[PDB]
RNA sequence: GUCCGGAUUGGAGUCUGCAACUCGACUCCAUGAAGUCGGAAUCGCUAGUAAUCGUGGAUCAGAAUGCCACGGUGAAUACGU
C-alpha cells in the first residue's frame, strides 16, 4: 500500500469454539491449503492440552498464547540513510498474530514424531511462559 | 641519451612521453614507454582477473558453491589455500582490491570494446 | 506499440464475416482453401472492375459469390457476357454449381480497400505520395466521411532509409468498438521497393448493436 | 533371524525385513510370504524357524544375493565384449539408455570435474 | 517453403493414397493372430517392398497456402500466421477474438 | 523391442543379399547400409560392412551377437575428449 | 538415508510405425545414487490470490516435467513511502 491502506478482511470463527483466535491460529498453522488436516491437529493439540491443564481449553490456548506474546521489538528505519534500528510498540491484533507464528514454527523445530504433540507441548510450556517460545520473546524485548 | 630527472618527496615526474624503438645491441629491440600512475582494469571482466592471477587454476571447480566469488563464500578453496600458506597472501588481498576497485570505475556509462 | 487489426476486432459487434457458409470439422480446412484460391483468382482477374470485397457464401451445394465493385457495368462486360464466364471458371475451381451476383459500391471515394489501391495505384506510376494522400483524405472527407486517416510506409520518393508517412482528418477512434471503422491494407511494388498502405475510414458510430 | 544368503535380516514386519536381501523386492516378498502361508505384518522374530526353514526354501528357487550379483556382473561384461554400443557406453561410464549427456548426467560420471 | 518441399508432399499423399488398401491388407496378415508365421514372414518382407512414401506416418501437414511445417492446425489446413491473417480479415466463418 | 507376435525384423535386400553368401561359401564382406535389421542365427561367421553413416565399418558376425540389431556395431560419432 | 527418495543399471515385455541400434513411449521383476531443506544473492504473489491437488486440449502414427486451458482445497500480510 502506497496510495490506499486497505483494510484488513474478517476470518470466520472455529465451528468447534466460535473463537476467531482459534480460527487465525489454524489458519496460520494451515500448509498448501490443507485447511482439514490443520483442524484435525490442532484440535488433537488443544485436547490434550485440556488434558495437561485441566478444564477451560480454550482458555488455556488464550493463556499460553499470552504468556509469549511481544510487547515491544526492534524495527528497521532508513530515514537516516543509513541502516537503524529502533525499539517500537506492537498493536495487539499484530503481536496475536507474531505470537501465533512463534508458536507454530517452534512446534515444527520441537519434531518429537507428530506434529499434534509438538503444537501441544509448545503450548503447553508456553502456558507456564517456557519451552524457547518464551526466550524468543524475551530476547526481542530484549533487543530494545 | 633519453631524459632522467630525479624523483621529488613522495613520486617522480613524467620525464619520458612518448614511446620510442631501440634496436638491441646484440639482438631484437625494446621500447621505452612513458611511465604510468593507475593501471586500473575495468574493461577486464572479472573472471578474466581471476584466470591473469596464475596461482587460482590450481584450485578452479574446487569450490563447493560453484559460483564462488572466493571472498568469503563457503567452500572457497583458495581461502584455505592462503589460509596454510599455499598462497600469497598479498596476491589475494589485491585480487580482492582490484575487483572491488572496478566497482568504482564502472560508473563510465562509455564502451571498452 | 503494435495495434489490433481494426476489422479483425469489430466482426461481433459492427462487421459482418466476408465468408459466411457453415461446415463442420471434417470440410472446413478445404472449403477454407477453395474460397482463398477462387477470391485470389477474381481479384487477379478484376484488378481493372475496382472490386472492394469479395463476400462468399455456400448454400448446401452450391457457391454464391458476391463482388462489391465501383465499376459494375465493368465486370459485367457486355450482356453479361464476362461475368457468366468468369462464373464457369469458379465453378471449376469450385468443382461446385456456382453463382455470382454482382453489387455496386455508390461511394468509391468511401472504400478503404478503393482508396488504398488507388493510391498504390499512383505511387507505382511514380507521383509524389503526399499529395496521393492529402488528395485522397480531402475527396473522403469532401464525400461526407466522419474522419479518415491514410498511412504509407516504405522507401517514399525512394528515400534510402524508409520513413512513416500518416494524415489524419476528422475523427478516427479506433479504440470505441462502436465505430464503423473500415479498415484495408495495399501494396505498391516500384523499382525501389514494396510501399505499404493504411487507410482508415470512420464513417459513424452504430448505435444498436450489430443489426 | 537368519536366512538364505550371507545377510541377516533385521526384527520388524516380514514383508518389509525380507527385503533386505539382494534378489528380492516387494511384489516377490509378499508372493514369497504367501507361498510360505506366513502372514505380512508377522515380525521376523517371534517367528519359529520351523516356518524360516521354509522361508529359506522358497527363497532358494529364485535367484538372490552372490548369485545375481554375479550374473548381472557376466551380463554387462558380455556387453562390453561384443563392442556393441552399450558396451562401449558401459566401459566409458556414461549414460547407457540414451539419456541426455550434454548436462545433468551426473549419476554416472560422479561429482562435476574440473 | 521451398518448391521441393511442397512436391515432396503432394508425391508423398498421391502414394499413400494408392497403396492404402495394400498396406491396409498386409498389416492386417502381419498383425492377425492365428496367421501363419510363414504367411506373416511373407507379408512383413512384402511391406517393406512398397514405396517408403506410401506409409501415411510419413507424411507433414503443411500450410497450404506458404507450406510452412509448423505451427498447423488441423481445422484450418493453415499455419499459426496465415489464419491470423484470414481471421482479421473476416474469412474464417464465425472466427473472432476470444475472451471470457 | 520391435515385438513377438511380429518376430525380429531385416529388410529383404540384406536377407537375399546373405542368403546367396552363405550358400555360396566365403564372401567379400557384405556393404550395407541397413543399420535396422537384426542379427539373425545364419549370418554367423559372416563378416558384414555396416555404414555408418560416413563409411562401411567391418563388423565379425559371432553367435552373441544374434538377437541385436547390426548398427549396435557401428558407432556413429567420434569422440576422444577435450 | 527409513516401508523417505527415486536416479541409475540388469533381465523380460507391450504398442505405434516400412523401421524404435544410434534415438520412442509405456509395463513387469530386479537394482535403490545424490539427497536429511540448500552460501552470497535472487524470484513470484494483495483473495478465490499465493500454495497445493488433479483433469483436459492443441501439435501429433507414436512421442509433454513444456505450452494453452479447467476445476478442488484454500491461506498469511500490508504500520508506511
Ligand atoms: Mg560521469
Ligand atoms: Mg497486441
Ligand atoms: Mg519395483
Ligand atoms: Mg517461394
Ligand atoms: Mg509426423
Ligand atoms: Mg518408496
Ligand atoms: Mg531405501
Ligand atoms: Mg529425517
Ligand atoms: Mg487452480
Ligand atoms: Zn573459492
Amino acid at each position: 500500500p502506497r496510495r490506499r491502506v486497505i483494510g484488513q478482511r474478517k476470518i470466520l470463527p472455529d465451528p468447534k469454539f466460535g473463537s476467531e483466535l482459534l480460527a487465525k491460529f489454524v489458519n496460520i498453522l494451515m500448509v498448501d491449503g490443507k485447511k482439514s488436516t490443520a483442524e484435525s491437529i490442532v484440535y488433537s493439540a488443544l485436547e490434550t492440552l485440556a488434558q495437561r491443564s485441566g478444564k477451560s481449553e480454550l482458555e488455556a490456548f488464550e493463556v499460553a498464547l499470552e504468556n509469549v506474546r511481544p510487547t515491544v521489538e526492534v524495527k528497521s528505519r532508513r530515514v537516516g540513510g543509513s541502516t537503524y534500528q529502533v525499539p517500537v510498540e506492537v498493536r495487539p491484533v499484530r503481536r496475536n498474530a507474531l505470537a501465533m507464528r512463534w508458536i507454530v514454527e517452534a512446534a515444527r523445530k520441537r519434531g518429537d514424531k507428530s506434529m499434534a504433540l509438538r503444537l501441544a507441548n509448545e503450548l503447553s510450556d508456553a502456558a507456564e511462559n517456557k519451552g524457547t517460545a518464551v526466550k524468543k520473546r524475551e530476547d526481542v524485548h530484549r533487543m530494545a | 641519451l633519453t631524459n632522467d630527472i630525479s624523483d621529488n618527496s613522495g613520486l617522480g615526474q613524467h620525464t619520458t612521453t612518448a614511446a620510442r624503438l631501440y634496436h638491441f645491441p646484440h639482438g631484437g629491440d625494446v621500447i621505452d614507454s612513458p611511465g604510468v600512475r593507475e593501471f586500473g582494469l575495468w574493461h577486464l571482466e572479472p573472471e578474466q582477473i581471476t584466470q591473469g592471477f596464475v596461482e587460482f587454476h590450481d584450485y578452479l571447480g574446487l569450490c563447493k558453491y560453484r559460483d564462488c566469488k572466493h571472498d568469503t563464500d563457503p567452500g572457497c578453496a583458495i581461502r584455505e589455500a592462503v589460509e596454510e600458506g599455499k598462497i600469497a597472501e598479498t596476491r589475494f588481498e589485491n585480487y580482492h582490491r582490484i575487483l572491488e576497485s572496478m566497482a568504482q570505475v564502472k560508473t563510465r556509462k562509455n564502451f571498452s570494446d | 506499440g503494435q495495434k489490433v487489426h481494426p476489422n479483425g476486432i469489430r466482426l461481433g459487434i459492427v462487421k459482418p464475416w466476408n465468408s459466411t457458409w457453415f461446415a463442420n470439422t471434417k470440410e472446413f480446412a478445404d472449403n477454407l482453401d477453395s474460397d482463398f484460391k477462387v477470391r485470389q483468382y477474381l481479384t487477379k482477374e478484376l484488378a481493372k472492375a475496382s472490386v472492394s470485397r469479395i463476400v462468399i457464401e455456400r448454400p448446401a451445394k452450391s457457391i454464391r459469390v458476391t463482388i462489391h465493385t465501383a465499376r459494375p457495368g465493368i465486370v459485367i462486360g457486355k450482356k453479361g457476357e464476362d461475368v457468366e464466364k468468369l462464373r464457369k471458371v469458379v465453378a471449376d475451381i469450385a468443382g461446385v454449381p456456382a453463382q455470382i451476383n454482382i453489387a455496386e459500391v455508390r461511394k468509391p471515394e468511401l472504400d478503404a480497400k478503393l482508396v488504398a489501391d488507388s493510391i498504390t495505384s499512383q505511387l507505382e506510376r511514380r507521383v509524389m505520395f503526399r499529395r496521393a494522400m492529402k488528395r485522397a483524405v480531402q475527396n473522403a472527407m469532401r464525400l461526407g466521411a466522419k474522419g479518415i486517416k491514410v498511412e504509407v510506409s516504405g522507401r517514399l520518393g525512394g528515400a534510402e532509409i524508409a520513413r512513416t508517412e500518416w494524415y489524419r482528418e476528422g475523427r478516427v477512434p479506433l479504440h470505441t468498438l462502436r465505430a464503423d471503422i473500415d479498415y484495408n491494407t495495399s501494396e505498391a511494388h516500384t523499382t525501389y521497393g514494396v510501399i505499404g498502405v493504411k487507410v482508415w475510414i470512420f464513417k459513424g458510430e452504430i448505435l444498436g448493436g450489430m443489426a | 533371524a537368519r536366512i538364505a544368503g550371507i545377510n541377516i535380516p533385521d526384527h520388524k514386519h516380514a514383508v518389509i525385513a525380507l527385503t533386505s536381501i539382494y534378489g528380492v523386492g516387494k511384489t516377490r516378498s509378499k508372493a514369497i510370504l504367501a507361498a510360505a502361508g506366513i502372514a505380512e505384518d508377522v515380525k521376523i522374530s517371534e517367528l519359529s524357524e520351523g516356518q524360516i526353514d521354509t522361508l529359506r526354501d522358497e527363497v532358494a528357487k529364485f535367484v538372490v544375493e552372490g548369485d545375481l550379483r554375479r550374473e548381472i556382473s557376466m551380463s554387462i561384461k558380455r556387453l562390453m565384449d561384443l563392442g556393441c554400443y552399450r558396451g562401449l557406453r558401459h566401459r566409458r561410464g556414461l549414460p547407457v539408455r540414451g539419456q541426455r549427456t550434454k548436462t545433468n548426467a551426473r549419476t554416472r560420471k560422479g561429482p562435476r570435474k574440473p | 517453403a521451398k518448391q521441393s518441399m511442397k512436391a515432396r508432399e503432394v508425391k508423398r499423399v498421391a502414394l499413400a493414397d494408392k497403396y492404402f488398401a495394400k498396406r491396409a491388407e498386409l498389416k492386417a496378415i502381419i498383425s492377425d493372430v492365428n496367421a501363419s508365421d510363414e504367411d506373416r514372414w511373407n507379408a512383413v518382407l512384402k511391406l517393406q517392398t512398397l514405396p517408403r512414401d506410401s506409409s501415411p506416418s510419413r507424411q507433414r501437414n503443411r500450410c497450404r497456402q506458404t507450406g510452412r511445417p509448423h505451427g498447423f492446425l488441423r481445422k484450418f489446413g493453415l499455419s499459426r500466421i496465415k489464419v491470423r491473417e484470414a481471421a482479421m480479415r473476416g474469412e474464417i466463418p464465425g472466427l473472432k477474438k476470444a475472451s471470457w | 523391442p520391435r515385438s513377438l507376435k511380429k518376430g525380429p525384423f531385416i529388410d529383404l535386400h540384406l536377407l537375399k543379399k546373405v542368403e546367396k553368401a552363405v550358400e555360396s561359401g566365403d564372401k567379400k564382406p557384405l556393404r550395407t547400409w541397413s543399420r535396422r535389421s537384426t542379427i539373425f542365427p545364419n549370418m554367423i561367421g559372416l563378416t558384414i560392412a555396416v555404414h555408418n553413416g560416413r563409411q562401411h565399418v567391418p563388423v565379425f558376425v559371432t553367435d552373441e551377437m544374434v538377437g541385436h540389431k547390426l548398427g549396435e556395431f557401428a558407432p556413429t560419432r567420434t569422440y576422444r575428449g577435450h
